[PDB]
């Protein structure tokens, strides 16, 4: 049936972008940390190249009318058409704004999409308006609908620009039509239980081992190789990997087994992979190809061939919990389980 | 309407001319030498 877009649900904001006579699919982000301004990610090639979700996705706040809304600046809810939202940024937690500074290319009256820290002020709350004649002024949001945002303070649209070289989110009187898809619901089944997109350390023994990357002399190539260390690295930020779900909507559903995914070392940011002959090694995001850095975890290793299941849209089941449930990582092309060469800190 | 018809006109930008609407569009003062100059010259002005 047709689910609701509600004030804890954390979207991400699509558009449909076509050059060179081909659509693309590109998710608003936004770093936050060191960059205010927002940029656009493609995901059309997800099987090339891996989007970072964790920047491109957002989460609701607020859903409050406009009339509330100047009000109280002048002193789980569901999302109707014309309420004025809060878009807050997972990662930076600033919240979307339209800044005042104008660095749109010969637009004038346009300005610039950024984050923001204080949501005091009319700027970081927009207002969502129907795409088509389907939904109506005032009715209830639901998921797979297609928004038009209007900024208060400014009273523009979020609006894809062409104009430059590259292509670019600004606040202009042009309306563009962003698609909404949700990657985590507010249910949030219990505690542990691995969810998409999640920060976590893959300890091998007696909560005595972690995989890592060779850092403390630095050095690129010794980063790239992959091992087992034990000690403080269990602390440390160098074995930290994120678990990223090979689909954009519903990324932040609970991971199955034998459901592929990619690791990425957080602070490296590269992806680890397999190539057979040289075991496991890191690569740059562009080279990641989803047949060599995608991965899974299976409760038993012994070779039931699962296959592959029907890809439910919501939370799902929660299979993997953290810390108790046992796992064996097998790359999904090659079926290999891991291991460790036993070499005689 | 005032305030309507400003909207409209906001929402609308090519209601103010070549000049004004932007994306290649001049200054208004640009724009009204420009006029002089072609009220002066003729060819430009009349049909001729």
């Amino acid at each position: 049936e047709i689910q609701f877009l509600r004030t804890d649900d954390e979207v991400v904001l699509q558009c449909t972008a076509t050059i060179h006579k081909e659509q693309q699919k590109l998710c608003l982000a936004a770093e936050g940390f060191g960059n205010r301004l927002c940029f656009l990610e493609s995901t059309s090639n997800s099987k090339n190249v891996p989007p970072d979700l964790s920047i491109c996705t957002f989460v609701l706040e607020q859903s409050l009318s406009v009339r509330a809304l100047q009000e109280m600046l002048a002193n789980h809810r569901t999302l109707l058409y014309g309420h004025a939202i809060l878009l807050r940024h997972s990662y930076s937690g600033m919240y979307l704004c339209c800044l005042s500074t104008s660095r749109s290319s010969t637009d004038k009256l346009a300005f610039d999409v950024g984050l923001q820290e204080d949501t005091t002020g009319e700027a970081c709350w927009w207002t969502i308006h129907p795409a088509s004649k389907q939904r109506s002024e005032g009715e209830k949001v639901r998921v797979g609908d297609d928004l038009i945002l209007v900024s208060v303070s400014s009273e523009r649209y979020l609006h894809l620009s062409y104009g430059n070289g590259s292509l670019h989110v600004d606040a202009a009187f042009q309306q563009t039509l962003w698609s909404v898809a949700p990657i985590s619901s507010g249910s949030e089944a219990a505690q542990g239980y691995l969810i998409g997109g999640d920060v976590l350390r893959l300890l091998h023994g007696h909560m005595d081992e972690c995989l890592t990357v060779p850092s403390g002399e630095h050095g690129e190539e010794q980063r790239r190789t992959v091992h087992y260390e034990g000690g403080a690295v269990s602390v440390h930020a160098r074995s930290l990997w994120r678990l990223e779900t090979l689909r954009v909507a519903w990324s932040g559903s609970h991971i199955r087994w034998g459901q592929p995914f990619r690791l990425r070392h957080v602070t490296t940011g590269k992806y680890l992979s397999l190539m057979e002959d040289k075991n496991l090694l890191l690569m740059d995001k562009e080279k990641a190809d989803v047949k060599s850095t995608a991965f899974t975890f299976r409760s038993s290793k012994e070779k039931l061939d699962v296959g592959v299941r029907k890809e439910v849209d919501g939370m799902g089941t929660s299979e993997i919990k953290y810390g108790d449930s046992v796992c064996y990582i097998q790359h999904v092309d090659t079926g290999l389980w891991l291991t460790y060469q036993s070499v005689d800190s | 309407n005032a305030n309507v018809v400003v909207r409209l006109l906001i929402r609308r930008p090519e209601c103010f001319g070549p000049a004004l609407r932007g994306e290649g569009g001049n200054g208004l003062l640009a724009a009204m030498e420009e006029a002089i100059k072609i009220a002066e010259d003729p060819s430009r002005d009349g049909p001729s």
